[PDB]
């Protein structure tokens, strides 16, 4: 048994001392999350009990924690840790992990952690952060843990921040915190600016992203214009939504952004002489990329004829009008008079006459060509002739 | 009605105009009370356009001559 489930099966003791490295000693994988535990020391003994406990998940277990600085076991073979719904705290976080060596995964949603100190030694080895619904993180609390250079993966959602900017990186420059973050999970925050993807994009080495439900990536009809315009604003991403960011898009995506763009850029006193080129610091700060960008791609119803017909052999009949179409043919108005009158389409003579020139008929005798051909206008008359 | 919606729009805005030529020739096609909402709908529709706009326009019209809307996967 290598991967052992035990969600929801009751489990408050450990057992033996011993019992579990010889019932089953090829253990790697535990889940025991909402079970009866209620303390910390008994998940200690299980892990202790367990030498190839490479995953443990204990997460929605009210437990609580010993208040003594004393280490109570080291996990060197623990690598993916996930505590969610435990109501932890930033000291008992650094105080878990200073005896887990080999850590590289460690989950914390919905603990409501207050980030103070800066972990020195600790933290040196772990790299996905999920740092889910925690209101109490802001930006203030996101520089101390920046300075992490194993953290690769950081998964801050639900926080509700709104502006993440880098104080030590200026324009177009790169920022030394979160020297591996590659990828963060945006979703449930409200940013309302485009400075945040602007701050985003002097990341070291950012290349996936994700910013699902916010105020500015709504499932509207301007969704794909932001998508573009983020696309455009980090030139190094890779894949936006959990979608791959092809060549061709981000192309099409630059263009589209330089071609809106190009009005503001032209007045803040921009122009294609690199000498004369005296740029704003408003429009430097809001765009920081643009100079790249500019250095790289350079510097049926109007249709009808309201015509009436005419009959002068028979003159009994009324005067009405009909609305054509103006590429409609001479055959087809010759079978339709001919049904209309029930008189054989062989002997049917066309002509029309146009108020501008009064006192001149001209007919229609080619049935190939069209009424546009024939210079027949909008109020001219047909004469039907049998 | 599936010319209606073609590939090419030029081919869509002839067998529109063909269809209009053809209801002003023959009368016993649709009645009386019918073919005048026909005649407004075919005149006041830009058949090349939007696929997505056109397409809804002709869903309208086979539901206004008595004919199954055809759909595709």
């Amino acid at each position: 048994l290598q991967e052992v489930s035990l969600r929801n099966c009751a489990v408050s003791c450990a057992g033996e001392k011993g019992g579990v490295a010889e019932a089953c000693p090829n253990i790697r994988k535990v889940d025991l999350s909402k079970n009866l535990l209620s303390s910390w020391d008994e998940v200690i003994h299980i892990a202790d009990q367990l030498r190839h406990l490479e995953v443990l998940n204990v997460s929605e277990n009210k437990l609580k924690f010993p208040s003594g600085s004393v280490l109570t076991g080291t996990l060197s073979v623990l690598k993916v840790l996930v505590l969610n719904q435990t109501g932890i705290t930033w000291a008992e976080v650094l105080r878990c992990v200073a005896g887990c060596p080999g850590l590289e995964e460690l989950y914390l949603e919905s603990n409501n952690i207050f980030i103070s100190e800066r972990p020195t030694d600790v933290l040196q080895t772990v790299k996905l952060l999920d740092l889910s619904s925690n209101q109490l993180i802001d930006e203030n609390q996101l520089y101390l843990i920046a300075h992490l250079p194993r953290l690769e993966q950081l998964i801050l959602s639900d926080t509700g921040i709104s502006s993440l900017h880098f104080p030590d990186a200026g324009i177009g420059c790169k920022t030394s915190m979160f020297p591996s973050l590659k990828y963060l999970v945006v979703n449930d925050n409200q940013i309302s600016q485009w400075s945040f993807f602007n701050e985003l994009e002097k990341l070291p080495s950012l290349r996936a992203l994700s910013c699902l439900r916010n105020p500015l990536t709504k499932e509207d009809k301007e969704a794909e214009t932001a998508r573009l315009l983020i696309i455009a604003s980090i030139g190094q991403l890779k894949t936006l939504n959990k979608c791959e960011i092809l060549p061709e898009e981000r192309r099409r995506a630059e263009l589209d952004y330089r071609k809106a763009f190009g009005n503001e850029w032209k007045q803040a006193g921009g122009h294609k002489d690199p000498e004369k080129n005296r740029l704003s610091e408003e429009f430097l700060t809001a765009h920081p990329r643009y100079q790249f960008l500019c250095l790289k791609y350079g510097a049926l119803k109007n249709q009808l004829l309201t015509l009436k017909i005419k009959y002068p052999h028979q003159l009994d009949q009324k005067v009405l009008e009909k609305q054509l179409p103006g590429s409609m043919t001479i055959q087809k108005v010759k079978g339709l008079l001919s049904r209309l009158l029930k008189v054989p389409v062989s002997d049917l003579l066309l002509s029309y006459e146009s108020p501008k020139k009064p006192g001149r008929e001209i007919e229609l005798e080619n049935d190939l060509k069209s009424l546009q051909f024939y210079s027949v206008e909008n109020g001219d008359c047909l004469l039907v002739r049998w | 009605c599936l010319l209606l919606c073609h590939r090419f729009p030029l081919i869509r805005k002839t067998t529109a105009s063909q269809v209009y030529e053809t209801l002003l020739t023959y009368s016993d096609v649709v009645g009386a009370d019918v073919l005048d909402e026909v005649v407004t709908v075919l005149s006041d529709t830009a058949w090349d356009a939007e696929l997505a706009v056109v397409r809804e326009q002709r869903n309208r019209l086979c539901d206004l001559l008595g004919v199954p809307r055809p759909q595709l996967v």
